[PDB]
């Protein structure tokens, strides 16, 4: 038996959780925060034909940069062409890692209420030299019929690399709508 | 003077 | 009597609900998602005097292409003069439609907590040769003593048409914040 | 002992708040609104270094102009060296102001979860003539141990001025993330 | 070199 | 033709 009281005590506490980044977590990964794309060493983005800007000038594409973004309506994610592909994103602060997160769209928005084009198994590297062969943080897979965001647990990096081993069996392209990383910033 | 940059789809985008 | 457990499941529930897209409902008029607007069959946007980027380089507007934009804060509306008007879409894919969505900003977030600018009675045309006259997909009117978001329900199209009628009663113009269209895709 | 129907009853009406701009109040700060800021009389932004567009084009900044946005993920904030600022917006109306707003980013998703560069102690001020010295509206000290988002209760203003005279103890700057204005129109 | 655009209102835009 | 702009931090920003 629970009291109206303890409802909107509930619900406060929730809502608070939500708006704080869905998680309450801190990411390191975020763009806004100070977080950048090594573009450098990114997977070739699939861009292809689709977006045209008008009076043609220009064909628009979706950068890497937007997995560091917080907006995830359909459309918003960064898309590689077949199902392997990598990204290394220099992180806001060194920290030691302890935590990854990796969102699609809900399958609700999405056409067909499926989600072929989304990340399965991936794995996270540090780059200890910024500069350096990767250390493996630790091997997930992305749970197609899990929920939208998924958080994943597992020395301070500042440079990590996620990399996409398998798709959800999209034929042609695997889209990446945002990737979070989270840990301790160090002493 | 009042601008306005046009966006459309030859084919479906990344979803 | 409820438990603890069923309060935390409902609200589990809830914000899952709101967090995909408010509705629960693929939005194949969202632009993201692959729509545009056919920019050419679209009501004359009231442009007017009012808002000049600076060093006066530039007279700020809001294209039709916002209303298959999520942003729905104050201001980010497509408005054109007088209480008729209309817009041609071309949806991210050929679906049969099955419903539409309006969505205007809440009386408590406007002025003198009233929405004068909404628009009233409208109604929704298929478009089966891309190229045509309009089939009447069917006539609705947005209740502006309603919830800001408000869904309408009912051949296959890739092109629709909002035409709106009536307005609540603004003098000078028709916002529309978002536009939404629901449906199955194709077999 | 509260049934089902109440709880379901007790997160709409939460949720409608929490969508209604977080706290239910018009918004005349609000820049797509109609509001701007006085760039002029504004504390000087400090840049630094930071934030390079590339093929170096351009350094990255953060005008006071998102102080009238509504993105506050970190990072979107206006920043002013020291812990003395202010900044004069122009309400897009001209309104009986009773009450401002202040939010900041949450502990949860800032770095070790302290918010250092948050406003502690404030005050407003009317600009009667647009043209004049402020009437001050009232002093109040943001609570770094607070809420994200907390709003103050206290003539008709067009023009008002935020001004901030301490900081929670950043050493460098202050951040702001977002400035609201909430009252009546005139008759 | 640091950039800004300025927004300014002659009117309320329309709502 | 394909378009991108790149942003890198140089320092932490302001937060
Ligand atoms: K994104
Ligand atoms: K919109
Ligand atoms: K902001």
């Amino acid at each position: 038996g629970v009291t109206e009281e303890q409802v909107h005590h509930i619900v406060k506490q929730a809502l608070q959780r939500y708006s704080e980044d869905r998680i309450g977590l801190a990411d390191y990964a975020l763009e806004s925060g100070g977080a950048s794309v090594i573009s450098t060493r990114c997977s070739e983005t699939y861009e292809t034909k689709t977006a045209l800007l008008s009076i043609p000038l220009w064909y628009h594409s979706q950068s890497p940069r937007v997995i560091l973004q917080p907006d995830v309506h359909p459309g918003n994610c960064w898309a590689f062409q077949g199902p392997q592909g990598f990204a290394v994103v220099r992180l806001s602060a060194r920290i030691r890692p302890t935590a990854v997160t990796l969102e699609h769209v809900p399958k609700a928005l999405s056409p067909n209420s499926t989600i072929s084009s989304a990340p399965k198994d991936f794995a996270i590297f540090g780059f200890d030299e910024d500069l350096q062969e990767g250390t493996l943080l630790g091997k997930f897979t992305y749970d197609q019929d899990g929920e939208p965001i998924q958080t994943f647990h597992f020395g301070t990096y500042q440079v990590v690399e996620l990399r996409i081993l398998t798709n959800w069996g999209h034929p042609e392209y695997t889209c990446i709508y945002r990737f979070r990383v989270h840990g301790e910033p160090a002493h | 003077t009042w601008p306005h940059l046009q966006l459309c789809y030859l084919q479906p985008p990344p979803v």
